[PDB]
């Protein structure tokens, strides 16, 4: 589906709008991206 | 979608496209018995495994 995120994610003023939520890596488990 | 090899199917069995070997993590085969009126399986992950 097609689509803030502004300025960037990472300091993003309203990070429930962006769909990107931060999240910690888990055992056994990489980088999601 | 598959297609039934017994008796035959108007379509045909594409599911993949891949005409080159892709990379395969697990490739086994295993056999079990015909005659059986149900089958039972599980399938869960945890730590990646
Ligand atoms: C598991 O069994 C299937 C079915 O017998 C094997 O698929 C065959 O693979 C050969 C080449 O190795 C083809 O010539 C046959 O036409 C395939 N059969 C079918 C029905 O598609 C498969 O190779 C087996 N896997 C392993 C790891 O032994
Ligand atoms: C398959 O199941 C039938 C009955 O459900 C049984 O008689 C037969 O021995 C089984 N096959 C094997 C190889 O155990």
């Amino acid at each position: 589906k097609y689509r803030s995120c502004l300025p960037d994610p990472i300091s993003t003023y309203s990070p429930n709008t962006c769909p990107q939520k931060k999240v910690v890596v888990g055992i056994g488990e990489h980088c999601p991206g | 979608h598959t297609v039934c090899k017994s008796k035959g199917s108007i379509r045909n069995e594409s599911w993949h496209i891949d005409s080159s070997e892709p990379l395969c993590l697990f490739k086994k085969n295993f056999t079990y018995n015909v005659s059986a009126d149900w089958l039972y399986f599980h399938f869960y992950q945890e730590r990646g495994v």
